[PDB]
RNA sequence: CGUGAGGGAAAGGUGAAAAGAACCCCGGGAGGGGAGUGAAAUAGAGCCUGAAACCGUGGGCUUACAAGCAGUCACGGCCCCGGGGGUUGUGGCGUGCCUAUUGAAGCAUGAGCCGGCGACUCACGGUCGUGGGCGAGCUUAAGCCGUUGAGGCGGAGGC
RNA sequence: GUGGAGCCUGGGAGUGAGGGCGCGAGCGAUAACGUCCGCGUCCGAGCGCGGGAACAACCGAGACCGCCAGCUAAGGCCCCC
RNA sequence: GCCCCAGGCGGUAGGGGAGCGUUCCCGAUGCCGAUGAAGGCCGACCCGCGAGGGCGGCUGGAGGUAAGGGAAGUGC
């Protein structure tokens, strides 16, 4: 059995959070929880809520044991972008892209 | 035993039981064809000069086919010259049966 | 009927005495051996030549004034880093490199011709430390 | 590009802006701009030679006759402007509904009785055209339509 | 100066190659001998407030 | 009527891009770069079919010369001998003999030496 | 947007029906996971279809002594389907595309990439070819009648 | 001499920046990858192929396609080859 | 008298020829279509010298449209 959680339209640039999600891919839920708590990244806060929601979905919804849960698969997808004007010198206006992430975490069960 | 035949402007070593594709033959499927023999090997090393005297091999015709397509394409730069041609070279499939050595 | 492609073999080891021989005309025969072109089953894309061991490199000879007029060259990459080493000075200091640099320059460029050159074992003095290989002698 | 809603103002200067050069956004190179050589109101009608028309008219029925498909009638018996009354007359005429019919008659009630039929083309005799002959399989002509027929091909 | 500028777009191959060094390291964490909770070493445990055996922090 | 592009350009680009699968970078991903790669691909293909013929002939000649020098002559004299010896076995098979059947080949070296 | 005259956008689609997801679960929320609705929920409202560039996750082959318009030809290795397909180790060979030019791989122009828009047409004449009609003749133009996608009349006039 | 010969009439053009080379001259300095004519050639349009290390026009040769067959051309045949 | 023999087939400006595809019309009150239209994705199979066409699997869920001709906002 697998259990998943998705955080969509999270207003953090994907490339940044992918750094965090890379730290937990394959880790045990316990190892992943401890990683994020002291991962000095804004991403950690978001990747954490996904992990716990995924953890919760496995226990309540999907007949899975919290002590056997590991991050089977995880990835950040790019949502739409919040395009914003950045005033530059000499009357030029840049377009800043405030990017967005679709954060997914799939938990499996480490059998043994 | 083995021999080296001539067929379709190309020489091939042949042994009995062999499947070999050569140029299209003007023969029917099922029928047999008497190929030349330029040399016999195995035991009797008979070196034709150029063909052996009266020895042949006996190839049964397995059927005819065309080769897998070849996209012959030509291109010249700065001249707008592009050619795209498809090519399926036809072939006759042979089963060698005997080596009348 | 398709052309024969040799499944691998173990390489044949060969000993050659560079005593008295001429540099280019021995480098020729080593190259051929290194390519493996003396074998009738030669394949251009595989290292299947012979392992050529040379001895008495110091004793190799050259015609004309090439002892002191032929100048080897290295470019260090820095300004004025063009080194100039006449053959005399080469044999004086690193003699085995003469035939080595002649066999290499007659080997094809590319990854294979670099491995083929690694099958070259040039030594000055009659001894070579390749006894475990059983090197045939070749009179060339 | 002239008939389009935009202004004629040159969108930006000709040189030194690093952009491609442009005039008005009405130009056909612009998304939303004018069309190049697109359709305009047009008269497709031409005066095909009157003789060719006649000969076509003559030859089209001439074809129908050759197949044994031209049929002439004296009147339409049990009909009075009711469709089933035409089904009667047609069935007893050899017209079953397996063949299309260009029914050419000046009888207003007979055209009225037969026109809603899918396999029938109502026609007045003055209407005999060659496209409608070819359209259908069967030609069925009240002799008065045959009257005005010959007097037009003459 | 005269406004240097990228001559060619960087391939996906060479961009990600530049990022072959951007992976984060996991934080160094050791179990707290009191409450057995994982914490960065040489920090006062923010769970039980104990550092060096003694109670430092009122958590 | 208006005949918009519709599906036509997408289907054209896909056929090229499919023929461009396996290519490095945009050469398989960008239609424009795929077309340029496929232009040289087809010219190489054709020019190499003409050249593959020379390449295997070069391979047979060397293999023959190597078997011929095993028997005291060279390729050039071996071919002159066969010429006069009336033997017309092609190099694709002379070289195949030299590997698989070196006794039939030794026979051919004999016939060649004798023809001159 | 412009002081103003004036310029001047973008932006359509759930489903048959809101039946538009009660309740519960993680979460401050957003979002998600169960449940439920529905023929369909990668029809879930950021809604039909959902290409391409573009960004990821996973798997196969491959790669850290190697020289390259990126391909191609050959052999070989590995993986896959039951001779193919995928991958590329070595060997050979190999000067992007377009434009403009006497001559460009050219260190001469254009192009970041992708998708869609994007350029020889129409009218009336003229000229020649042509497919038919009629032929020392051929043809009507307005308009008139009819039809409501029916054609016919009309000889003024033209050649 | 039956040839993608020619002639006659029409329809459609494009081109009217050429360039290198050999030869014959002018100009130039018995200079220029010079310039200007003439004859020829190739490139242009054969930046397709073999040679000339590489290289439009020098040498060889006019690429319908396919072959893991054969003879040659220039050039080559000690090794790269 | 569909086969056989021989010959030609480098090409820019350009001339001519033969085809493919796109939108729309006649065919069509027809035919195909919820046992799945158009479109999309994939295919190493089939037909074609090629532009292409078919067939098969998947997606799609409501349109499409032959033979044979016609007309163009027709192919980047
Ligand atoms: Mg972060
Ligand atoms: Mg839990
Ligand atoms: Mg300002
Ligand atoms: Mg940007
Ligand atoms: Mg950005
Ligand atoms: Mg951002
Ligand atoms: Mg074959
Ligand atoms: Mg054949
Ligand atoms: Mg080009
Ligand atoms: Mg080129
Ligand atoms: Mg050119
Ligand atoms: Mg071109
Ligand atoms: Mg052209
Ligand atoms: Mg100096
Ligand atoms: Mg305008
Ligand atoms: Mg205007
Ligand atoms: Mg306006
Ligand atoms: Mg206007
Ligand atoms: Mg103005
Ligand atoms: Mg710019
Ligand atoms: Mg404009
Ligand atoms: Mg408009
Ligand atoms: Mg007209
Ligand atoms: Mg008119
Ligand atoms: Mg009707
Ligand atoms: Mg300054
Ligand atoms: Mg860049
Ligand atoms: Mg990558
Ligand atoms: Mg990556
Ligand atoms: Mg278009
Ligand atoms: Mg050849
Ligand atoms: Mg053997
Ligand atoms: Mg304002
Ligand atoms: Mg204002
Ligand atoms: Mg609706
Ligand atoms: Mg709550
Ligand atoms: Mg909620
Ligand atoms: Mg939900
Ligand atoms: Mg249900
Ligand atoms: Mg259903
Ligand atoms: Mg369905
Ligand atoms: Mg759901
Ligand atoms: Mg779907
Ligand atoms: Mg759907
Ligand atoms: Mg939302
Ligand atoms: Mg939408
Ligand atoms: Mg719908
Ligand atoms: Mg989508
Ligand atoms: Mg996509
Ligand atoms: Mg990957
Ligand atoms: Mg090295
Ligand atoms: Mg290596
Ligand atoms: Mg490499
Ligand atoms: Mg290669
Ligand atoms: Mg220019
Ligand atoms: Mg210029
Ligand atoms: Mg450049
Ligand atoms: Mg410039
Ligand atoms: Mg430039
Ligand atoms: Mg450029
Ligand atoms: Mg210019
Ligand atoms: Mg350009
Ligand atoms: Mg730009
Ligand atoms: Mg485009
Ligand atoms: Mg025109
Ligand atoms: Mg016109
Ligand atoms: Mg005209
Ligand atoms: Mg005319
Ligand atoms: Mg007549
Ligand atoms: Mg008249
Ligand atoms: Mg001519
Ligand atoms: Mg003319
Ligand atoms: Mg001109
Ligand atoms: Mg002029
Ligand atoms: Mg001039
Ligand atoms: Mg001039
Ligand atoms: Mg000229
Ligand atoms: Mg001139
Ligand atoms: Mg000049
Ligand atoms: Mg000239
Ligand atoms: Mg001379
Ligand atoms: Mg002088
Ligand atoms: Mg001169
Ligand atoms: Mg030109
Ligand atoms: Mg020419
Ligand atoms: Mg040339
Ligand atoms: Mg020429
Ligand atoms: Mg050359
Ligand atoms: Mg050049
Ligand atoms: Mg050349
Ligand atoms: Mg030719
Ligand atoms: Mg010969
Ligand atoms: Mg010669
Ligand atoms: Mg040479
Ligand atoms: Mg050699
Ligand atoms: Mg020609
Ligand atoms: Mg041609
Ligand atoms: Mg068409
Ligand atoms: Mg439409
Ligand atoms: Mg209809
Ligand atoms: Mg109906
Ligand atoms: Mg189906
Ligand atoms: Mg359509
Ligand atoms: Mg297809
Ligand atoms: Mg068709
Ligand atoms: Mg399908
Ligand atoms: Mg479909
Ligand atoms: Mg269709
Ligand atoms: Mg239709
Ligand atoms: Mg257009
Ligand atoms: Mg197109
Ligand atoms: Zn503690």
């Amino acid at each position: 059995m697998e259990a998943k959680a998705i955080a969509r339209y999270v207003r953090i640039s994907p490339r940044k959070v992918r750094l965090v999600v890379d730290l937990i891919r394959g880790k045990s839920l316990e190892e992943a929880r401890n990683i994020l708590r002291y991962t000095n990244k804004r991403g950690a806060y978001f990747v954490a809520k996904v992990l716990e929601s995924a953890a919760a979905n496995a226990v309540n919804n999907h007949d899975m044991l919290e002590d056997r849960l590991y991050v089977k698969a995880a990835y950040v997808d790019e949502g739409p972008a919040l395009k914003r004007v950045l005033p530059r010198a000499r009357g030029r206006a840049d377009i800043i892209k405030k990017r967005t992430s679709h954060i997914t975490v799939i938990l499996g069960e480490k059998h043994g | 035993m083995f021999a080296i035949v001539k067929t379709g402007g190309k020489q091939y070593r042949v042994e009995p039981g062999l499947k070999l594709r050569v140029e299209k033959l003007d023969a029917e499927p099922g029928a047999t064809v008497e190929l030349p023999v330029l040399l016999l090997g195995g035991e009797k090393t008979v070196v034709g000069t150029p063909v052996v005297e009266g020895a042949s091999v006996v190839a049964e015709v397995l059927g005819h086919g065309r080769g897998k397509k070849i996209l012959v394409s030509k291109f010249k730069a700065k001249v707008q010259y592009r050619r795209k041609k498809g090519h399926r070279q036809p072939y006759t499939e042979l089963l060698i049966k005997e080596i009348r050595g | 009927m398709k052309t024969y492609v040799p499944k691998q073999v173990e390489p044949r080891w060969v000993l050659i005495d560079a005593e008295g021989k001429t540099l280019g005309r021995l480098a020729t025969k080593i190259a051929t051996l290194l390519r493996g072109k003396h074998r009738p089953d030669w394949t251009p894309n595989v290292a299947m030549g012979d392992f050529v061991v040379v001895v008495n490199a110091d004793k190799i000879r050259v015609t004309g004034k090439k002892l002191e007029q032929k100048i080897y060259t290295r470019y260090s990459g820095y300004p004025g880093g063009l080194k100039k080493i006449p053959l005399e000075k080469m044999l004086a200091t690193h003699p085995e490199r003469v035939l080595e640099h002649a066999v290499k320059g007659m080997l094809p460029k590319g990854p294979l011709g670099r491995r083929l050159f690694k099958r070259l074992k040039v030594y000055a003095g009659p001894d070579h430390p390749h006894q475990a290989q059983r090197p045939e002698k070749l009179e060339v | 590009r002239g008939e389009v809603a935009y202004s004629g103002r040159k969108i930006w200067p000709q040189k030194h802006t690093g952009r491609a050069r442009h005039g008005d956004i009405g130009a056909p190179i612009f998304v939303g701009g004018g069309v190049v050589f697109g359709p305009k109101p047009r008269d497709y009608s031409y005066t095909l030679p009157k003789k060719v028309r006649k000969k076509g008219l003559a030859m089209a029925v001439a074809d129908r006759a050759r197949e044994g498909k031209l049929l002439l009638v004296e009147a339409f018996a049990g009909v009075n402007g009711k469709t089933k009354e035409f089904l009667a007359w047609a069935k007893e005429a050899g017209l079953d509904g397996s063949e299309s019919v260009l029914l050419v008659t000046g009888n207003e009630l007979v055209r009225r009785a037969a026109r809603n039929l899918p396999w029938v083309v109502t026609l007045a005799p003055e209407g005999l055209n060659v496209y409608d002959i070819v359209r259908t399989e069967r030609l069925v002509m009240d002799l008065d339509a045959w009257e005005v027929f010959q007097n037009r091909i003459g | 100066a005269k406004h240097p500028v990228p001559k060619k777009k960087t391939s996906k191959a060479r961009r990600d190659a530049r990022r072959s060094h951007h992976a984060l390291t996991p934080p160094t964490l050791v179990p707290c001998p009191e409450c057995k909770a994982m914490k960065p070493p040489h920090t006062v445990c923010p769970e039980c407030g104990y550092y060096a055996g003694r109670k430092v922090l009122e958590v | 009527p208006r005949a918009k592009t519709g599906v036509v350009r997408r289907r054209k680009h896909k056929k090229i891009l499919k023929l461009a699968k396996g290519y490095w970078g945009l050469r398989s991903k960008s239609f424009r770069k795929a077309r340029e790669t496929l232009f040289a691909a087809g010219n190489y293909a054709y020019a190499h079919r003409k050249r593959r013929k020379r390449d295997f002939r070069r391979l047979w000649i060397v293999r023959i010369n190597a078997a011929c020098r095993q028997h005291g002559l060279n390729y050039s004299t071996f071919i002159h001998g066969l010429k006069k010896a009336g033997i017309e076995v092609d190099r694709k098979n002379l070289a195949d003999l030299a590997v698989r059947e070196p006794q039939v080949f030794a026979e051919l070296v004999e016939r060649a030496k004798a023809a001159q």
